[PDB]
RNA sequence: ACGAGACUCUGGCAUGCUAACUAGUUACGCGACCCCGGUCGGCGUAACUUCUUAGAGGGACAAGUGGCGUU
């Protein structure tokens, strides 16, 4: 029915973008980590010039931030970084509150509650740690865990079902429980290793993606295969819409977003200015993540560059 | 002497040399395609 | 804002030769305070063409062996050279300096290809050759002299600049360009 | 580099970004150290590189 | 005989018995389209500008 | 001097044929599957390793490399070379034919065929190259 | 297969980690001097580890981009 149109760039990188995340509270900011050691929290002045300003940058982790979160409060932000440590941010004044310290390898993956209660943490050590805000790892998972790395987790938004998601490399979705802290069920089906996983607004169903191409949706009320989307290149990130029925797909250098009702693509987002066109490889999207009103798409590519997507018709 | 390698570090040393690269062979994994859960409790 | 020693800024200067344009890093981006910096400009090849030139100068000045790493003492030197030159013609010394190398950079030189073919110079080799002539007519021309080295510096710079030939570096210029035209 | 960290915490991004570029376009070593060190002497020579006066016939 | 300018196009080989001279493709840019091969003294790279005291000899190739 | 040594590349080769569907494009996550998939005893030797294996998959993507071999082998050398045209290049309507060659037909049981146009023979006898 | 490289030590990076009255800094108080501030390797105690020491990690691979090359 309609074309999605770029606003703006937001330039204030030198590592490329690994995680975009948003807030309610605040629709003039948004919170990008980064492959270089900075987190910039941006302010959105929606100018002729520059659409974003980088206002703050969260500097203090090791290596490269591959995971950041915001409070649903927007005063506190947890950053999942490669030195092995989390970090939660004082928002405000720009400083660590909380640095919590037990993750043997890289951290990869970092999730709140909605409450802001529950921290959960996926890591390259075959593990899956839950944090209080007082930094005690108060139960980890070893025994029947995932075989290789955990690449992403997310949270239910319905606060009914206990029950967190988790991808890894070991080419399984695994479903917890966060009451009894062991496994609901698995999910098996997905070849690749998986990259993503995004859980819907409802908190009723999960849609993974990963190096197949092959975004599989998996009922939370019901562990059961509902449908696969064909992305066309390897899956980097997923994000379902807040407001709208639409999920979001980072696909090599395209954004693929699709209808949930009719199985077909909305549309694919790529560059307009293209410099990749002898002997070159566009610059592929790797995080992105839908606004507070579900009006703007931010997403991350690898040319350290957050692209901005708004809704036109 | 040149002592061969040993974990157990008994008979020789226990770092490896640094020109051998050992690796791990791939488990015999099969790629499904089936609609599976794994539901208990 | 405005520039070099306190005194002399920059732009203003014209580099006449369009050929040694280049590689007379004077103006614009290579606007500095001092004649002394960190360096650099001596780890890749051409990195040279791009330090300024009156930084060049100072270096090529602590030579014959007992100067070595008095870089400070020949900042100074420049220093009251830029004065003299000021005071002597009335010039910004920057532009007389610049002159200078043009004019004291030979064009052309003989090589050994016998009996030494001449062949054609680098724009940077003339500016090499021009600071290294300029400076070793400077240090010759003080040696068991009351005159002193700014002294010598400035005469050496302007009668360089003004196209002399009674410079020591005009002199030898002229003569490594007559040796050239000899076996052409 | 101070006042770059003072502008990066205590002021905006913009401020402390302006102030780098400014500083980073007129030379490099107002904000990064030259990693340039003393290098080692050697026996057979006075300092690092240079040898002893070889002596023949 | 005027003192003319050529530009670099192309430094071919290293030349000369110590390999002490560039061997040089120049382009006149009085005359924008005539190119002729010269040994050159010093480091040239492309596209810095030769002072020739004449413009009719013309170096043999590597 | 970057030229990696037979340790590094007979490694990265290894750890590609072995660990294709792990790797990818960028240097920093296949640094960390060299970690896993493989016990290198030096850090330095482990990029070097990393650095050749995300080289060769650059190579990969363009084509396929003389010294390694992909499951299918590969999409164009197995599924591509059961290539079939709608009619051979053999199924010809009018094959054009020697009049000595219509000769050795002749002497064969096949001395009459409806698709064979016998041509004109090659006048001026001169097909070799000339001496020196 | 040895040799080369890998290796070992060392130089350069960490406002991340581990810590310190045989190492500091910063605050605070006291005391000195100048006309609130400035100076103090004058004196002492309250946080921290930037400076200092030395441990564990990380970090660089021709990895990214454009050229040249059996590509």
């Amino acid at each position: 029915t309609e074309q999605m149109t770029l606003r703006g760039t937001l330039k204030g990188h030198n590592g490329w973008v690994t995680q975009i995340a948003t807030t309610p509270q605040f629709p003039d900011m948004i919170l990008s980590a980064s492959r270089d050691k900075t987190i910039i929290m941006w302010k959105l002045t929606r100018d002729e010039t520059n659409y974003g300003i980088p206002q703050r940058a969260l500097r203090g982790h090791s290596h490269f931030v591959s995971d950041v979160v915001i409070s649903s409060d927007g005063q506190f932000a947890l950053s999942g970084s490669w030195d092995g440590t989390l970090r939660l941010w004082d928002l405000t004044t720009g400083t660590t509150t909380r640095r919590f310290v037990g993750h043997t390898k890289d951290v990869l993956s970092v999730a709140f509650s909605s409450d802001n209660r529950q921290i959960v943490s996926g890591s390259r050590d075959k593990t899956i740690k839950l944090w209080n805000t007082l930094g005690v790892c108060k139960y980890t998972v070893q025994d029947e865990s995932h075989s290789e790395w955990v690449s992403c987790v997310r949270f239910s938004p319905n606060s009914s079902n206990p029950i967190i998601v988790s991808c890894g490399w070991d080419k399984l979705v695994k479903v917890w429980n966060l009451a009894n802290c062991k496994l609901k069920t698995n999910h098996i089906g997905h070849t690749g290793y998986l990259n993503t996983v995004t859980v819907s607004p409802d908190g009723s169903l999960c849609a993974s993606g990963g190096k197949d191409g092959q975004a599989m949706l998996w009922d939370l009320n019901e562990g059961k295969h509902l449908y696969t989307l064909d992305g066309g290149d390897i899956i980097n990130a997923l994000c379902f819409s807040p407001n709208r029925y639409w999920l979001c797909a980072a696909t090599g250098p395209s954004i693929k977003i699709w209808d949930l009702e009719g199985k077909i693509i909305v549309d694919e987002l790529k560059q307009e200015v293209i410099s990749t066109s002898s002997k070159a490889e566009p610059p592929q999207c790797t995080s992105l993540a839908w606004s507070a009103d579900g009006q703007t798409l931010f997403a991350g590519y690898t040319d350290n560059l957050v692209r901005v997507w708004q809704v036109t018709i | 002497i040149m002592l061969p390698w040993d974990p157990s570090g008994k008979i020789g040393p226990k770092k490896p040399l640094p020109d051998h690269v050992s690796i791990v062979e791939p488990k015999d994994e099969i790629l499904p395609t089936t609609p599976i859960s794994e539901q208990k409790g | 804002d405005i520039k070099l020693f306190g005194k002399w800024s920059t732009d203003d200067v014209q580099i006449n030769d369009i050929s040694l344009q280049d590689y007379i890093a004077v103006k614009e981006k290579y606007a500095k305070y001092l004649p002394h910096s960190a360096g650099r400009y001596a780890a890749k090849r051409f990195r040279k063409a791009q330090c300024p030139i009156v930084e060049r100068l100072t270096n090529s000045m602590m030579m014959h062996g007992r100067n070595n790493g008095k870089k400070l003492m020949t900042v100074r030197i420049v220093k009251h050279a830029f004065e003299i030159i000021h005071l002597l013609t009335g010039e910004n010394p920057l532009q007389v300096l610049v002159n200078a190398i043009i004019n004291s950079g030979p064009r052309e030189d003989s090589t050994r290809i016998v009996r030494r073919q001449a062949v054609d110079v680098s724009p940077l080799r003339r500016v090499n050759q021009a600071i290294w002539l300029l400076c070793t007519g400077a240090r010759e021309a003080a040696f068991r002299n009351i005159k002193t080295i700014a002294e010598c510096l400035a005469d050496e710079l302007i009668n360089a600049a003004k196209g002399s030939s009674n410079s020591y570096a005009i002199k030898k210029k002229d003569e490594l360009e007559r040796v050239a035209k000899s076996n052409r | 580099k101070a006042l770059v960290a003072y502008y990066q915490k205590y002021v905006d991004e913009a401020s402390k970004k302006e102030i780098k570029d400014i500083l980073i376009q007129y030379d490099r070593t107002l904000l990064v150290a030259d990693p340039r060190r003393c290098e080692s002497k050697k026996f057979g020579g006075p300092g690092a590189r240079a040898r002893y006066q070889k002596s023949y016939r | 005989q005027p003192i003319k300018l050529a530009r670099v196009t192309k430094v071919l080989g290293r030349t000369g018995s110590q390999g002490q001279c560039t061997q040089v493709r120049v382009e006149f840019m009085d005359d924008t389209s005539r190119s002729i091969i010269r040994n050159v003294k010093g480091p040239v790279r492309e596209g810095d500008v030769l002072t020739l005291l004449e413009s009719e000899r013309e170096a043999r190739r590597l | 001097g970057r030229v990696r040594t037979k340790t590094v590349k007979k490694a990265a080769r290894v750890i590609i044929e072995k660990y294709y569907t792990r790797l990818g494009n960028d240097f920093h996550t296949n640094k960390r599957v060299c970690e896993e998939i493989a016990i290198i005893p030096s850090k330095k030797l482990r990029n070097k390793i990393a650095g050749y294996v995300t080289h060769l998959m650059k190579r990969i993507q363009r084509g396929p490399v003389r010294g390694i071999s992909i499951k299918l082998q590969e999409e164009e050398r197995e599924r591509r070379d059961n290539y079939v045209p709608e009619v051979s290049a053999l199924d010809q309507e009018i094959i054009e034919v020697d009049p000595d060659t219509k000769e050795m037909l002749k002497l064969l049981d096949f001395g009459s065929l409806s698709n064979l146009q016998v041509t004109q023979p090659t006048v001026g006898m001169n097909f070799k190259t000339p001496r020196g």
